[PDB]
RNA sequence: UCUAUAUGUCAGCGUGU
DNA sequence: CCACGCGGGCGGTAGCGTGCTTTTTTCGATCTTCC
DNA sequence: GGAAGATCGAAAAAAGCACACGCTGACCCGCGTGG
């Protein structure tokens, strides 16, 4: 998962869906999905400390 | 005309009296040809290779910096020859080398001159060669690529017949179909709309695509439509009068021009009106105000004193707006001309439907169109919009699709840019509004002039194609990401998508079929087939109806007789055999001009387009000398009909009554005779054939048995003319002649002929020699004849002596009855052969291999077995014999292959395959060695003849030197080199020649060392398997009842009794028939073809008898060359003439031996004999004219009450065998999952009982078998056990029980997530 | 269960996995991710793609392609679902349950013999052999010429004249069904008395070949045998072609 | 007699696949050799049929599936309902020919009610009597052209049918016994002849041909100027009856026809009795 | 060939049986067209209980 | 019959209809 | 160069499709009919 | 005079497309990751 923060002006969704490496766009619908600014402030607060499965 | 060797050894007399004039083309050319195209070095970029990387490279980056280019392609030296590639399971290719140049940009520099230069070969995968017999091989076996017959890219207009809208009306669509693109659709809406339409979406209307072709209202209006003006006059605003507007309407004004009262108010205009109007030149003409309203206006108008818009474009005019006009000062306006059917107002509705007014608009809803649920960009829908039909890369149409485009639309040039124009979609919208309007017409889709032909050529382009872009999009990547430092250009492209695409083309597509060899007229069908189905094409269930139908376009193109019965019916065809393919994929047939009258030799190739116009007389049709019809009518085709028309209004003639069939057809005697369908089933049923032991010619045959013969590769063609040096059975060494001897060449051409291998079908493919030694040999005679041909023709079946009567109804419905001697004779026996495989793989648990100690196995069953762990060659083997003793690690199971269960044969070939690294079993060192000694013999064949050559020039040389040749003699052979000379040129030559001699020998050592790498190579495996060991079993399969037989004019059935001779009906001569038919079959049937056949066959045999007879009396050579030049020159003026003073009176002894058994008649498919040549032929020899005699009850004894119709008939031997059909299971192997019996004879399955028959049972009122049927027999296994249980105890009870399946389902309903469940109560 | 979703060995090393595996597995393999994610603490909107996938897994797994697209498989079609296998022509109800495949039955080329009588088929030495095996043993056992079912098995594939003396008693008036491919109608199957002949191709009679619209061009038919008293009596009663 | 003629004499005039027919025949004979366009015209309808006969046997067998499911639950559980209710049953006459007799549709069925011999107001039949060879023999005989009979669509036995109901066993000549399955049975005898279909998509007077009485059914006709009768109806039938009483020819007069003659009148061979326009409706 | 198992889903997920073959059984028990369904199903539309 | 030999589909066909 | 273990539409810095018939459901646009 | 129901043609989705048998090939995850 990745929150890449773009103008769909400046570049089109369709070449970001294109870009090596990406699988889709995370969309609801139609359109695709808007994070809000408030998702990415907790996020960049958002540390914590676990395990994984291979581990 | 001087016969070949061979045609001097069996000349077929010929009964045909058209003159030819066109030889009958190769047959395997369209498959060879266009694979030339595709493999062939092109200067010119549009065929091929050459044309895919001029299409795909050069390949930029993303920044300006560096690019790489294509210079030239190369096709390497395959690795294996065909031979060794079908042997070793390897697939026949050769690699490809690119020559690719890697150009660093100079950055720093603002022009980008040229900064580094790096030029490299690269390998980019292996291309698959194709063999000259027109087949592939992959993976070791042969495949065919057949042709594609699919819609021809350019526009097509259609419209359906009142299907829809319920109310009869017919809605019309012009389709726009790319070769390689979006495919683009114009409909009309049934209220009169035009909507444009998108890969099969949404529809959108068509105005949305103007707009979006920066197009305004004005211009789309002024383009649509044509410009009433209205302008004011002094008084009542007269306008410019057009007479030819006011066709069809009445005026409900009274006009008034000059002040003659042409036509009044309310009454109808007439032609006569329009042209009093015409006449008297009336251009302004006097109109209400009213009437102004009607009409719509065409461009927008401005009012000057407001600074606003009096009005818009393309809406209805009202009273106010005619008046705010006035007011507004606008001396003149412009309006649409509409009418009710000469000018629809289609443009204008649709106009007003979409929502879009401005160029943005229509591209945002375009791009909403295209790529819903993204936002809308205007960049975006730009770039879309441009890419979807006006980009090189995206959209292509090909040189036939731009032509089919032009000549649709009438555009007089032929040659345009792949990519659309805005012309070309307007053109295409005002083409669709005419057909609307009632002018043209709407196009064929069956025409074969719509229709094109693919071949592999093309296939494989495209394939390459999209390997390429593949790639060029890795290699762009690449570029973009990597340094640009230490790249090279072969680690930038990968060769994985190339032979990944190319390996999935030549083996998983349906187009890609496995070639059948039963026989040479099967692979010549089946190399010469063009099918519908496949990619891009039609659906075999959704294939429709009206295209199966027969065209007229298909007279001389393809062949109605010859199409497959059953679901594919009408979908694949086999090619005329005058037919080609144009330069643009079209169907042409060959035709001959008649100027003035004559019918010239000269020869037109037409296609479906052309033929329309001009107007072709029929084959058939009588011809005087000069070429002049001798009769004033003539039935000739004009346009898709055939019709009576003058002698002189003929432009062309069918070059021979051949044309219309195809191989298969045209192999049929007397088919003009015979009833459609019958002689349809008889060709689909020629393929099915199966060679026989010995190949007997057929006694009455076409004349183009030598064609196919030769044509295909199963014969031995010599390549250039010599004397046979050596024969044998399975080599012949002939020594060329001087002339075509190429300088500095041994002169001896080796054929090494192919005994006993196995065909694709499990028969058996033998080339045996038809030549002696010292024959002479010209180019093009056959050397040895392949399966089913005899002295090169085609002979795939045998001459048996007919009757047509009623035997105690062992004939009945279709049935034969076949005499023992038939049987004795191994006429019909064939020979089968069997590959069983045995594979060694490496298992986790330990390596298994082939040892001749196997676990629990007595010592007889191990005596076949030798110290190898492999069958003996040549012993015979039953069912449950071991072949291979493999045994796996557990202390070790047996896992030894065993033949299946009622298999039988002999061992004859056994082949090891061992992957490198591994030890090589002694079997495979002897295989290795026998294969070496045979290389190494044809190599000392050449050897011997050139040192025997060069030690005669050094004994010539010291003869004239020191003339010692007395010495030579006595002295040894190889000590004459070693001979000193004295001190002159002589010696110096000598040392010449030695240096040569020693050369030579080095020479032949390198290439037996290459040979014997070759051969000794290890073979690739699959990973994980160590070793495959196969072996080759052949089965004699002899007549028997049950066995499918049949003829060549579609009647067929199966033995029913093998009777004893003295059974058998005998004529007065008490000589036996061999087959007893049904008469009943003949005209309920319609197939008459085979009586004219069989009396045909009678003339022959009794011609064959006659020569026979005086050859046992030993007469003298002039009697023999005297009959024989009476027999030949029977009949009614043919075409044939036959010369025998001309044959050194020693060719007509071994003609008089070659036609001891009978004399090959020549029937041409629709200029064949006439009754009244039959009977002279029949009256030439000792046989009743009526073709009738009377015989006798072999039984009995007494006579028959009416004569019957004995003859001689070519009847073939079906490949549907009893023993391959019988199947009887009691008990055995069950699925895992349903708990029932298997299926199929291989897997020991049982019959399956489906629907009807259980529908039947319960008809039948039987409920106790249908449960046994149901349960105990199949599924309850239980059931099952306590069956075979009663069974063996001898008594027979039966317990329902509970199916498993029953459980399975609701099993499976449960996990569903539905609870279901059976309730006791 | 495991059983009907097996998981046949290859032959080769390998090992074919049928189309419910894999979206078993698509499924247990979202639901393990659902959880972690929702163990995580992760934001709205990456919990509710991850709800979302798996919904649309399980409705892949459900019935595949009845909403949105289906799920491909590694060769490029659509999987198998569950209920892929119980509806269609090739569903277990129209594949196992209204017809199945039977054993004590045959298939052979059909001939014409003109001896034969209205309630007489002919029937070829080994295929009548294989299909009465559990009758020869059974008669073998009672008689006394084999004392165990492996010697009568090992007399019956040596084929010894006894064997062929007990084929021809067990069979004197043991009907057998004789049925034709394209079962029209009631009479496309129908019983008929075996007669011993040589060959391998049934021997049926010229009247009954209107009945069963057969020609004899290299038509094939099936042959069953009701091994039970209430069938045979059925066979001889009901379906016999004297009786139609 | 179709083959013998094409085998002997000239095959006739084809059709294109559109169904026009083609404008030159055949003149050439089997016997004879038919030149290359002969060919390639036959070759057509050779086409045609074989496609036909092809893609006919998905939509039969499809056909006898549905026929086969939907009567696959129906079998006779009794002997007699005792309804008095059936099908009234008459020889089939349309246009100037008769197909099917009173006979052939009557014979191996029962009777509803007590047929009455005409004229005579006497029981010809009983009202539960099987009525076999004799019964059609008897029956026509008298000359009686309606019987009412007991039909399975008139069965009142619920969850399946009655012997009585179904009729003759049409195998046996003995009534139908019970537990006889008949859905399948009717089932797949209408769906073996589905092969020899064919899924192929291919006036303003009467005319009079026998002699007999003129009855007019469902008529309100009105004299006109001339003494000709005019109908005022649109559902007005003709009949044409032998003089056994029994109706031999049927047709369905249109509005606004004349009448050359009125009713029971009889008329002979030949002879037209009603006119009218079809172009325009007066 | 008997016993079955058992997967805990973490989170419901609807039958598609009893969704989309019309006409929906869910869709006719709450008297609301199917694409609100569809939408709140697969996290489009939030729905007031 | 759990005594041998104990898979599936896709594509291409062909046969009887 | 010998395992390996999870997402999966594939691959790409976009677009791929494209020749049937019948039945059922729903929707936009109108309409028309009133309370 | 605006809402309600209604209806009507048009667009989208779903289900079906005979049976039986015989033969051949072509798989029955690929790839970034790890050791
Ligand atoms: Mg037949
Ligand atoms: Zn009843």
């Amino acid at each position: 998962y990745l929150f890449v923060e773009f103008d769909p002006e400046v570049i089109h969704t369709t070449t970001i869906n294109a870009t090596r490496g990406v699988s889709h766009f995370v969309r609801f619908g139609a359109s695709p999905a808007i994070v809000p600014s408030a998702v990415i402030h907790q996020l960049s607060v958002y540390k914590p400390k676990d395990i994984v499965d291979p581990a | 005309m001087v016969y070949s060797y061979t045609e001097k050894k069996r000349i077929r007399k010929d009964f045909g009296k058209r003159p030819q004039v066109l030889d009958v083309p190769y047959l395997l050319s369209i498959q060879l040809d266009s694979f030339q195209k595709f493999i062939e070095q092109d200067p010119e970029g549009q065929y091929g290779l050459e044309a895919a990387f001029r299409s795909v490279f050069p390949i930029q980056s993303y920044s300006g910096n560096s690019e790489l280019q294509y210079v030239s392609y190369r096709l390497g030296e395959p690795v294996f020859d065909v031979q060794e590639c079908q042997i070793r399971g390897v697939t026949y290719s050769a690699p490809l080398r690119v020559k690719l140049r890697l150009v660093i940009y100079e950055r720093e520099a603002p022009e980008g001159t040229v900064k580094d230069i790096k030029e490299q070969e690269v390998y980019m995968g292996e291309i698959p060669l194709m063999t000259d017999n027109g087949t592939f091989v992959i993976n070791g076996t042969e495949r065919v690529i057949v042709s594609q017959l699919h819609r021809s890219p350019g526009v097509f207009f259609d419209s359906d017949k009142g299907k829809t809208h319920s109310s009869g009306k017919v809605l019309y669509n012009a389709r726009i179909i790319p070769y390689r693109g979006s495919w683009l659709d114009f409909e009309f809406d049934p209220k009169d709309n035009l909507f444009v339409r998108i890969d099969r979406r949404r529809k959108l209307p068509a105005t949305i695509i103007l707009r979006a072709l920066n197009y305004t209202t004005e211009q789309i209006l002024d383009l649509f439509f044509e410009k009433v003006i209205f302008e004011i006059r002094d008084n009542k605003l007269q306008m410019e009068l057009v007479p030819e507007r006011l066709r069809g309407e009445t005026a409900s004004f009274d006009i008034e021009a000059n002040g003659k009262v042409y036509v009044e108010k309310g009454r109808r205009i007439t032609a006569r009106h329009i042209r009093q109007l015409e006449k008297d030149d009336v251009k302004l003409i006097e109109v209400p105000v009213e009437y102004i309203a009607g009409k719509v206006v065409a461009k927008d108008y401005i009012d000057e004193s407001t600074g606003e818009l009096i009005c818009a474009a393309n809406m209805e005019l009202s009273l106010d707006l005619l008046a705010k006009l006035s007011q507004s000062g606008h001396k003149r306006i412009e309006t649409l001309f509409t009418n009710d059917l000469d000018h629809g107002p289609y443009i204008s509705e649709t106009l007003r439907v979409d929502p879009t007014n401005d160029r943005l608009s229509a591209l945002v809803e375009i791009y909403r169109m295209m790529r819903p649920g993204e936002p809308p960009t205007r960049e975006a829908a730009e770039s879309l919009f441009e890419n979807l039909f006006f980009s090189e890369d995206r959209y292509d149409l090909s040189a036939v699709g731009r032509m089919k485009f032009n000549r649709s639309l009438l555009r007089e040039e032929i040659e345009g840019s792949g990519i659309l124009s805005k012309d070309d979609i307007i053109d295409v919208m005002k083409k669709l509004i005419d057909i609307r309007n009632g002018k043209g017409e709407v196009d064929d889709i069956d025409h074969l002039g719509n229709r094109r032909i693919r071949s592999v050529g093309e296939m494989a382009e495209n394939q390459f194609r999209v390997g390429l872009v593949r790639v060029e999009r890795a290699v762009k990547e690449r570029l973009s990401l990597g340094d640009l430092d230490t790249l090279m250009p072969q680690d930038m492209i990968n060769a994985k998508p190339i032979s990944a695409a190319v390996k999935e083309f030549f083996g998983s597509s349906q187009l890609s079929q496995f070639m059948d060899q039963n026989n040479p007229l099967s692979e010549i069908t089946h190399k010469r087939r063009i099918s519908a189905l496949g990619p891009g094409g039609l659906t075999r269930e959704r294939a429709g109806f009206e295209v199966r139908d027969v065209h007229p376009t298909h007279y001389g193109r393809v062949c109605p007789i010859e199409t497959p019965e059953g679901p594919n019916i009408g979908l694949i065809n086999s090619l005329s055999v005058y037919a080609q393919t144009n330069e643009y994929g079209f169907l042409e047939t060959p035709y001959r001009k008649v100027t003035d009258g004559v019918v010239t030799d000269e020869i037109h190739y037409l296609s479906a387009i052309e033929e329309g116009n001009y107007v072709i007389a029929q084959a058939n049709s009588n011809l005087d000398e000069e070429g002049h019809f001798v009769e004033d009518l003539v039935t000739c085709r004009s346009k898709g009909e055939s019709s009576l028309f003058s002698r002189d209004q003929v432009d062309y003639m069918d070059v021979s009554t051949q044309q219309v069939v195809s191989v298969g057809a045209s192999l049929i005697p007397f088919l003009e005779h015979d009833d459609a369908n019958r002689a349809l089933m008889g060709a689909n049923m020629q393929r099915q054939a199966v060679p026989t032991l010995r190949a007997d010619k057929p006694l009455v045959g076409t004349g183009m048995e030598r064609a196919v013969a030769v044509d295909s590769g199963v014969t031995a063609v010599a390549k250039r003319g010599g004397v046979v040096q050596y024969v044998d059975a399975s080599r012949i060494v002939i020594k060329v002649n001087e002339d075509e001897m190429y300088p500095g060449e041994a002169g001896i051409d080796i054929y090494n002929l192919t005994k006993y291998t196995r065909s694709n079908q499990n028969t058996c493919i033998n080339q045996m020699p038809c030549v002696s030694l010292g024959e002479p040999v010209e180019r093009g005679d056959v050397l040895a004849d392949g399966p089913s041909t005899d002295l090169g023709e085609l002979a795939l079946g045998q001459n048996m002596r007919v009757a047509f009567m009623p035997w105690n109804g062992y004939n009945f419905e279709d049935s034969i009855l076949v005499s023992e001697r038939v049987v004795q004779e191994d006429r019909f026996t064939t020979i089968h052969i069997q590959e069983l495989a045995c594979v060694s793989r490496d298992t986790k648990l330990g390596p298994e291999e082939i040892t001749a100690d196997i676990p629990n196995v007595g010592e007889a069953a191990l005596s076949k077995l030798d110290e190898s762990g492999i069958v003996y060659i040549g012993a015979e083997v039953t069912g449950g014999d071991i072949l291979v003793g493999k045994v796996t690690p557990k202390d070790v199971k047996d896992s030894s292959l065993r033949v299946p269960n009622g298999v039988s044969g002999t061992v004859i070939d056994v082949q090891v395959f061992t992957r490198d690294g591994v030890e090589k079993d002694k079997r495979a060192l002897e295989i290795e060695e026998m294969q070496l000694k045979q290389a190494k013999k044809d190599l000392s064949e050449e050897l011997q003849i050139l040192e025997a050559g060069l030690f005669s020039r050094i004994r010539a040389v010291l003869v004239a030197g020191g003339v010692e040749a007395e010495k030579l003699d006595k002295l040894p052979r190889d000590r004459w080199l070693e001979l000193g000379l004295t001190d002159e040129e002589k010696q110096n030559q000598l040392e010449q020649l030695a240096e040569q001699y020693d050369e030579l020998k080095h020479e032949f050592e390198k290439k037996l060392e290459a040979k014997r790498r070759k051969i000794t190579q290890g073979d690739d495996l699959a990973p994980g398997v160590l070793k495959i060991v196969k072996v080759y079993l052949a089965v004699k399969r002899r007549i028997q009842p049950g066995d499918k037989m049949a003829g060549r004019h579609g009647n067929k059935g199966v033995i029913s009794k093998i009777n004893p001779i003295e059974d058998m009906p005998y004529d007065e001569n008490g000589t036996p028939v061999d087959i007893v038919l049904n008469p009943l079959g003949v005209p309920s049937r319609m197939n008459i073809g085979q009586i004219l056949e069989t009396h045909l066959g009678m003339a022959a045999k009794g011609i064959g008898d006659k020569i026979n007879a005086m050859l046992k009396q030993q007469q003298e050579v002039a009697k023999l060359r005297e009959f024989i030049q009476r027999a030949y020159d029977l009949g009614a003026d043919v075409r044939q003439k036959v010369d025998l003073s001309t044959f050194s009176d020693e060719e007509v002894m071994r003609l008089a031996e070659n036609l001891r058994k009978g004399m090959p008649i020549a029937t041409p498919v629709f200029d064949g004999a006439k009754e009244a040549e039959i009977k002279e032929l029949l009256k030439l020899g000792d046989l009743p004219t009526s073709g009738q005699i009377r015989l006798y009850d072999g039984r009995t004894g007494e006579q028959f009450e009416r004569p019957v119709t004995v003859g001689y008939m070519y009847m073939l031997k079906l490949n549907h065998l009893v023993d391959d059909k019988m199947h009887a299971r009691s008990t055995g192997s069950y699925s895992l999952v349903t708990q029932q019996p298997l299926g199929g004879k291989a897997q020991f399955g049982g019959q399956r009982f489906g629907e009807m028959e259980v529908w039947a049972l319960e008809a039948y009122g039987a409920a106790y078998t249908l449960q046994e049927m149901l349960t105990v027999k199949s599924d309850d296994v239980n059931g099952r056990t306590k069956m075979y249980k009663n069974i063996v105890d001898g008594n027979h009870q039966m317990e329902p029980g509970m199916p498993e399946s029953f459980n399975v389902l609701l099993k499976e309903i449960r996990s569903l997530g539905i609870n279901i469940e059976l309730e006791d109560e | 269960p495991p059983d009907l979703r097996p998981l046949v060995p290859l032959d080769g090393g390998r090992f074919a996995t049928s189309d419910l595996n894999d979206l078993y597995r698509r499924v247990i393999n979202r639901n393990n991710r659902l959880k972690r994610l929702l163990d995580l603490a992760a934001p709205d909107i990456i919990v509710r793609n991850e709800k979302r996938m798996l919904q649309e897994a399980v409705d892949a797994l459900l019935d595949n392609g009845r909403r949105g697209r289906a799920i491909t498989g590694s060769n490029k079609r659509p999987l198998k679902s569950l209920a892929d296998m119980i509806k269609g022509k090739q569903g277990r109800f129209r594949q196992n349950l209204l017809g199945k495949r039977v054993d004590y039955s045959g298939r052979s080329v059909i001939t014409v013999g003109p001896y034969l009588r209205l309630h007489q088929c002919g029937l070829p030495k080994k295929m009548a052999l294989e299909l009465f095996k559990p009758f020869i043993y059974g008669k073998l056992e009672l008689r006394g010429l084999a004392t165990t079912i492996k010697a009568a098995k090992k007399m019956v594939e040596r084929e010894e004249a006894v064997v062929w003396d007990i084929l021809d008693e067990v069979i004197r008036e043991h009907p057998v069904l004789l049925n034709r491919a394209p079962t029209l109608h009631r009479l496309g199957i129908q019983a008929f008395e075996p007669v011993l002949i040589e060959g391998k191709a049934i021997q049926l009679h010229p009247l009954v070949c209107a009945a069963y619209n057969a020609d004899f061009d290299g038509d094939q038919m099936a042959v069953h045998v009701p091994l039970t008293l209430e069938a045979q009596l059925e066979a001889r009663a009901l379906m016999m072609s004297t009786n139609n | 007699a179709a083959q013998i003629r094409q085998l002997a004499g000239m095959r006739g005039l084809m059709a294109k696949p559109d169904g026009s027919i083609i404008e030159t025949p055949i003149t050439a004979n089997f016997r004879e050799g038919l030149n290359v366009l002969q060919y390639f015209i036959s070759t057509h309808g050779a086409r045609k049929g074989l496609a036909d006969t092809a893609l006919k046997t998905a939509n039969s067998g499809y056909l006898t599936r549905r026929l086969v499911d939907v009567a696959q639950d129906l079998v006779v559980t009794e002997d007699d309902c005792g309804t008095h209710e059936g099908i009234m049953m008459t020889p089939v006459i349309e246009g100037g020919d008769v197909k099917e007799p009173l006979r052939d549709r009557v014979l191996g069925r029962v009777t509803a009610e007590d047929v009455l011999k005409p004229g005579t107001a006497d029981i010809l039949v009983p009202r539960n009597t099987l009525l076999h060879e004799q019964w059609c023999d008897l029956l026509e005989e008298n000359s009686v052209d309606a019987v009412k009979v007991r039909s399975v669509v008139s069965c009142d036995t619920d969850f399946g049918v009655c012997a009585h109901c179904y009729g003759r066993d049409l195998a046996r000549g003995h009534i139908i016994n019970k537990g006889e399955a008949i859905g399948v049975i009717a089932a797949q005898s209408i769906g073996e002849p589905g092969t020899q279909l064919t899924m192929r998509t291919f006036e303003s007077s009467i005319q009079v041909k026998n002699k007999g009485s003129i009855k007019l059914s469902n008529v309100k006709s009105v004299v006109n100027s001339s003494g000709k009768l005019v109908i005022t109806s649109r559902n007005t039938e003709l009949k044409l009856i032998d003089e056994f009483g029994r109706t031999k020819e049927s047709y369905k007069v249109p509005y606004g026809a004349v009448l050359a003659k009125g009713d029971g009148e009889q008329v002979a061979g030949g002879e037209t009795v009603a006119n009218w326009d079809p172009h325009t409706m007066p | 060939r008997e016993r079955m198992g058992h997967i805990e889903l973490a989170s419901p997920t609807a039958h598609i049986w009893f969704l989309k073959s019309l006409p929906s059984r869910i869709g006719l028990l709450l008297d609301m067209p199917l694409r609100d369904i569809e939408r709140v199903l697969y996290f489009e539309s939030y729905v007031v209980i």
